[PDB]
């Protein structure tokens, strides 16, 4: 589970 | 429901809330001088970014690592001091109320404020360590500090590749220390969210990880993320300047004198 922007 | 800032203050004063988990973002560090790329002359114009998140993107970094290493240069030394929001969290620790402080910040102000490393989860990484972007070789952060302070892009002495401090970029996994949330959030009996848009996952999702009985206090410019999308009966939002919200809560707690004393001694020592 990596760093990504939300929705 | 509905709970108020004074209700939360009275819970803390009664020691009904003893196990406070805190989530902070760039909001709490702007008063200290550190930019926030979501804001504000433009922070982006100053750092030459097509969009804000570019500075923490690997593709853009490999095309041009200079903006990242400009920011890196600013953050390394004690160029910046902790503000009242940091010292509030420090005082929460001193009174045995802080279970853990989860931060998205890489300015190291939490530590400087006097919060022990054992109480911190630097969820978006640290300058303390670096990694070769090609051969994955680890380095101590000190090795590349000199290169960054002297405006040189540090390179792997094995692979020739760009060596980057262990700041979590978009697409990279978070430090293993992040997994402390699995123990922390079920134990939390109060959650504070300070100075964050909760625009970055999986950090944002942590707001959902506390039990439904647990109040979630947001002190932020505006109502955001899961707290906007999936509200709960025991949520409290103190919308406005983060430092104003914190000082309001401090006064309701009765800590204003103690805070003023702490801030004076600690800013005296810097
Ligand atoms: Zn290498």
């Amino acid at each position: 589970r990596t760093k990504q922007t939300a929705r | 429901g509905k709970l108020s800032l004074q209700d939360v203050a009275e819970l803390i004063r009664a020691r009904a809330c003893q196990r406070v988990v805190v989530m902070v973002g760039a909001g709490i560090s702007t008063p200290s001088g550190i930019p926030d790329f979501r804001s504000p002359y433009s922070n982006l114009q100053q750092y030459d970014l097509p969009y804000p998140e570019a500075i923490f993107e690997l593709p853009f970094f490999f095309h041009n690592p200079k903006p990242f290493f400009t920011l890196a240069k600013e953050l390394y030394p004690g160029n910046y001091k902790p503000n009242v929001t940091h010292y509030f969290l420090r005082l929460l620790h001193d009174k045995g109320l802080l279970l853990r402080l989860y931060t998205q910040n890489i300015d190291g102000l939490e530590r400087v404020s006097g919060i022990p490393a054992s109480k911190l989860v630097e969820a978006h990484g640290t300058f303390a360590s670096a990694t070769c972007t090609v051969c994955q070789r680890p380095f101590p952060g000190e090795d590349i500090r000199a290169d960054v302070m002297a405006d040189r892009v540090p390179r792997c002495p094995v692979c020739t590749g760009v060596v980057k401090p262990d700041i979590v970029f978009f697409g990279e996994p978070l430090p293993q220390r992040f997994l402390l949330h699995v123990v922390d959030f079920p134990m939390a009996d109060l959650l504070l969210i300070l100075g964050t848009s909760l625009e970055v996952e999986p950090f944002a999702s942590l707001t959902e990880a506390v039990r439904s009985s647990v109040p979630r206090l947001l002190i932020n410019r505006d109502l955001v993320g899961p707290l906007a999308w999936h509200p709960r009966s025991r949520d409290v939002a103190q919308l406005g300047d983060v430092v104003h919200g914190v000082e309001s809560l401090v006064e309701l707690l009765g800590w204003t004198e103690e805070m003023r004393d702490l801030v004076q001694r600690e800013t005296g020592k810097l």
